C-alpha cells in the first residue's frame, strides 16, 4: 500500500501551515518550492512530501481542514461569524406558554408581563 | 537550577509562602518536591524500610523490578510515605524519596492527661486501615514509650511521638500494608472533631488570591 | 407605560428563549428549583430562582480579582459561541469543545491550568472536566437542567442547557450581570452588546 | 488546643465545612472555598469585601453543596442587608 | 422486635448526624430518651429537641449542630461502681480530655464525670462524643 508516514504528514501540515502563501495545486511547483524553504535530506521524501503538501493544498481549497490552522481562513470565519442581524432571533412582542407557566409567572407576580398569552 | 510550572512553586520560590502550615489550611496540592525541600528540608530526614522485588511473567521469562517504601519526617510533627517500583533499585529508591517528601502530612500530637509541656502522644484513638492490616494507636501516658513493631515505631518516630499503645490485626507480615495503615491512622488525627474545635472557623485568603496580581504574571 | 424592571425584562428574555422547558426526568437534587410538572410531562422550571442563581453566580465571578483565572468550557457544539463570547466580554478564558483529560492534575502537561473558577454548560456533557477539579480544590458553577448531576457542583444555575436560544440568552445574561457589577457598564437590562452573538449559527 | 500555661500548641487550626461542620483535612482535594462579593446601594461590587463558604470534600461528592451553598447564602444575605 | 428504643433513637441519630442531616426523628419517645438528650445537650453535642404529642409513646425531633463524632448504647446495661469508672471511659472513650459514659444512678441519669462527683454507682446506659 502507499500510506504516507507520519513524517511526511508531519512535514506537509507545517510547510502549508508556514508557507501557505506561495503555494500551488501543481506537484513540480510545490516541490521546488519544498527545496527551497525546506532541508530534506533525501529526494523520494522530498517527492512524497511535496505529493501530501498538493493533496493537502486540494483539500483546502474546497474548504477547512482538520489540524491545519491557517490564519486567512481563521480570521475570515471569525469575521464572518461576528456578524449580527439587523432584527434579533428573540421575539418579546409576543410569548406563547402553556397555562403552567402562567400559575410560574402568577406565583412570581409577573402575571402582567407584556407580550404573555396563553396559547 | 529550579523552575518552577506550578502557582504553588512559584510563591514558595519567590518567598511569598514560607510555612507548611499556610499550604496544609487550604488543602492545596503539592505536585513539586523542591517545595518541601525549600520549606522543611533541612530538617527532613529519610530512610529506605524495605527493597521488594516484584515479578511479572512475560513470554520469555520473569521480568524482574524492584519496590522501594521510603519514610521521611522531621520528627516534628510532619511525615510522608513514599513507593515507587522501578527497574533499578536506585531509581526505585530516589523515585520514593520524591514521593515520600511530596506526601509529607501534619500529625496532630496530644496529651494522655494534664496538659503541661509539648504534646507526647496521639491526641485521640485513631485507626488505619490498608488492605487487611489495621493499626489502632492508643493515647498512653507520659514515659510509656512506643509500644510498636519496629515498622510502625519507625514510622511513629519519624513523626515525632514519644509515647503510643498501638495494636494490629490482619497480615502485618504485608510490610506495604502495614506502614500505609500506620501512615492512614497518623493521617487521621487531624480529622477528628474534638470539643477545642468547636469555634467557629474563621477564613483567610487563599495564597492563590492573596497573590493573585504576583501570580498575574 | 410602566417600565419593567430589570429582573421582569430578563425573565421576558428567558421565557422568549424557552429557559424554563426543562426535560421530562428530574433529578432529586434539582427538584427545589422545579415549580410544576405539565400534563405532557416535562417540568417547568422556576425562573425566578433561575435569576436568583444567576445574580449569586455573578457575585462569586466578580470577586475574582483576575479574570483569566476563570475557564469557561461547553462540550456540546450549541454553547461553544456562546463561551466564546462571555469569556471574549467578561475577559476570563474559554475551551470550546473536548476537554483533554490532566488538563488540572498534569503538572507537566502543555495545557496544564490552575484556574480559580470553573464554569460549565451541562453537568453530564463535562463530567470529566468536573471530575478533574474534583482533585484540585476548584469551585465550579454549571447550568443545570432538570436531569443534571449535581456532584461537584457548587453553585448550579437552574436552566435549560441544550437549546441553543436558552444557552446564548443564559451566558449573555450572566456576562451582562457580571459587567454591571463590575461597573464598566450600565446598569439595567440593557446592554449594547447584541444577544444573537451567543447564539449558536449554522 | 493549649497548654496550661495558655500557650497554642497545635500546627494549625484547620478549616470546617460550612455545611456539615466537619473538619478539612491538608490532603482533601474535593474541598473548595468561595468568596460572594457584596455589592452596594448601585449593584456595584465593593472590592475587598464578601463572604466566605468552606465546602468539604464529602458534601460536594454529595451533590448537597449546591443546595446547602444557597441556604447559607440566603441566610447570611439576609443578615447581612445584600439584597 | 423493639428491645431498646434508646438504642434506636441513638443509632438514628448517629446516622443522621453521619449523613449531614440538620434534623432527625426519634420514635417511640421515652423519659430515658429524654434524659439522655438532656445530657448530651447540657455539653453542646446537640440543639434544640422537641417532643410530639400523638396520645401515643411520642416523638421527638432533635437539632444536629454537626459536633457529634458518634453516639451508641451499651447493651446489656451492666453494673458499673464508683471505681470501674475509669476502666469503662479507657474502655469506651477515645480520650480522657472528652467524652462521656451516661449512667443510670439512684440519683438520676448522669454522666461519668458527675457520678465521680456524687460518688454514686449505677447501670451504664451508653456513650457519647
Ligand atoms: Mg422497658
Amino acid at each position: 500500500g502507499r500510506v504516507r508516514t507520519k513524517t511526511v504528514k508531519k512535514s506537509s501540515r507545517q510547510v502549508i501551515e508556514r508557507y501557505y502563501s506561495k503555494m500551488t495545486l501543481d506537484f513540480h511547483t510545490n516541490k521546488k518550492i519544498l527545496e527551497e524553504v525546506a532541508i530534506i535530506p533525501s529526494k523520494r521524501l522530498r517527492n512524497k512530501i511535496a505529493g501530501f503538501s498538493t493533496h493537502l493544498m486540494k483539500r483546502i481549497q474546497k474548504g477547512p481542514v482538520r489540524g491545519i490552522s491557517l490564519k486567512l481562513q481563521e480570521e475570515e470565519r471569525e469575521r464572518r461569524m461576528d456578524f449580527v442581524p439587523d432584527e434579533s432571533a428573540i421575539q418579546t412582542d409576543r410569548i406563547e406558554v402553556d397555562k403552567e407557566t402562567i400559575d410560574l409567572l402568577a406565583s412570581l407576580g409577573m402575571s402582567e408581563l407584556p407580550g404573555v398569552v396563553l396559547k | 537550577k529550579w523552575v518552577p510550572v506550578t502557582k504553588l512553586g512559584r510563591l514558595v520560590k519567590d518567598n511569598k509562602i514560607r510555612s507548611l502550615e499556610q499550604i496544609y489550611l487550604h488543602s492545596l496540592p503539592i505536585k513539586e518536591f523542591q517545595i518541601i525541600d525549600t520549606l522543611i528540608g533541612p530538617s527532613l530526614k529519610d530512610e529506605v524500610m524495605k527493597i521488594m522485588p516484584v515479578q511479572k511473567q512475560t513470554r520469555a521469562g520473569q521480568r524482574t523490578r524492584f519496590k522501594a517504601f521510603v519514610v521521611v519526617g522531621d520528627g516534628n510533627g510532619h511525615v510522608g510515605l513514599g513507593v515507587k517500583c522501578s527497574k533499578e533499585v536506585a531509581t526505585a529508591i530516589r523515585g520514593a524519596i520524591i514521593l515520600a517528601k511530596l506526601s509529607v502530612i501534619p500529625v496532630r500530637r496530644g496529651y494522655w492527661g494534664n496538659k503541661i509541656g509539648k504534646p507526647h502522644t496521639v491526641p485521640c484513638k485513631v485507626t488505619g486501615k490498608c488492605g487487611s492490616v489495621t493499626v489502632r494507636m492508643v493515647p498512653a501516658p507520659r514515659g510509656a514509650g512506643i509500644v510498636a513493631a519496629r515498622v510502625p515505631k519507625k514510622v511513629l518516630q519519624f513523626a515525632g511521638i514519644e509515647d503510643v499503645f498501638t495494636s494490629s490485626r490482619g497480615s502485618t507480615k504485608t510490610l506495604g500494608n502495614f506502614v500505609k495503615a500506620t501512615f492512614d491512622c497518623l493521617m487521621k488525627t487531624y480529622g477528628f472533631l474534638t470539643p477545642d474545635f468547636w469555634k467557629e472557623t474563621r477564613f483567610t485568603k487563599s495564597p492563590f488570591q492573596e497573590y493573585a496580581d504576583i501570580l498575574s504574571k | 407605560g410602566r417600565t419593567l424592571s430589570t429582573k421582569e425584562a430578563d425573565i421576558q428574555m428567558m421565557l422568549a428563549a424557552e429557559v424554563h422547558l426543562g426535560t421530562k426526568n428530574c433529578d432529586f437534587q434539582m427538584e427545589r428549583y422545579v415549580f410544576k410538572r405539565r400534563n405532557d410531562g416535562i417540568y417547568i422550571i422556576n425562573l425566578g430562582k433561575t435569576w436568583e442563581k444567576l445574580q449569586m453566580a455573578a457575585r462569586v465571578i466578580v470577586a475574582i480579582e483576575n479574570p483569566k483565572d476563570i475557564i469557561v468550557q461547553s462540550a456540546r457544539p450549541y454553547g461553544q459561541r456562546a463561551v466564546l463570547k462571555f469569556a471574549q466580554y467578561t475577559g476570563a478564558n474559554a475551551i470550546a469543545g473536548r476537554h483533554t483529560p490532566g488538563t488540572f492534575t498534569n503538572q507537566l502537561q502543555t495545557s496544564y491550568s490552575e484556574p480559580r473558577l470553573l464554569i460549565l454548560t451541562d453537568p453530564r456533557t463535562d463530567h470529566q472536566p468536573i471530575k478533574e477539579a474534583a482533585l484540585g480544590n476548584i469551585p465550579t458553577i454549571a447550568f443545570c437542567d432538570t436531569d443534571s448531576p449535581m456532584r461537584y457542583v457548587d453553585i448550579g444555575i437552574p436552566a435549560n442547557n441544550k437549546g441553543k436560544h436558552s444557552i446564548g440568552v443564559l451566558f449573555w445574561l450572566l456576562a451582562r450581570m457580571v459587567l454591571q457589577m463590575r461597573g464598566s457598564i450600565n446598569q439595567g437590562h440593557k446592554w449594547d452588546v447584541m444577544v444573537d452573538l451567543f447564539f449558536y449559527r449554522e | 488546643m493549649q497548654n496550661e500555661e495558655g500557650q497554642n500548641v497545635d500546627l494549625y487550626i484547620p478549616r470546617k465545612c460550612s455545611a456539615t461542620n466537619r473538619v478539612i483535612t491538608s490532603k482533601d482535594h474535593a474541598s473548595v472555598q468561595l468568596n460572594v462579593g457584596h455589592l452596594d446601594d448601585k449593584g456595584l461590587y465593593i472590592p475587598g469585601s464578601f463572604t466566605t463558604f468552606a465546602l468539604c470534600g464529602f458534601i460536594r461528592a454529595q451533590g448537597d453543596a449546591d443546595s446547602a451553598l444557597d441556604r447559607l447564602w440566603q441566610k447570611k444575605k439576609v443578615e447581612a442587608r445584600q439584597q | 422486635v423493639r428491645v431498646s428504643v434508646l438504642n434506636d433513637a441513638l443509632k438514628s441519630m448517629y446516622n443522621a448526624e453521619k449523613r449531614g442531616k440538620r434534623q432527625v426523628m426519634i420514635r417511640p419517645s421515652s423519659k430515658v430518651i429524654i434524659k439522655f438528650l438532656i445530657v448530651m445537650q447540657k455539653h453542646g453535642y446537640i440543639g434544640e429537641f422537641e417532643y410530639v404529642d400523638d396520645h401515643r409513646s411520642g416523638k421527638i425531633v432533635v437539632e444536629l449542630n454537626g459536633r457529634l463524632n458518634k453516639c451508641g448504647v451499651i447493651s446489656p446495661r451492666f453494673d458499673v461502681g464508683v471505681k470501674e469508672i475509669e476502666g469503662w471511659t479507657a474502655r469506651l472513650l477515645p480520650s480522657r480530655q472528652f467524652g462521656y459514659i451516661v449512667l443510670t444512678t439512684s440519683a438520676g441519669i448522669m454522666d461519668h464525670e458527675e457520678a465521680r462527683r456524687k460518688n454514686v454507682g449505677g447501670k451504664v446506659l451508653g456513650f457519647f462524643y
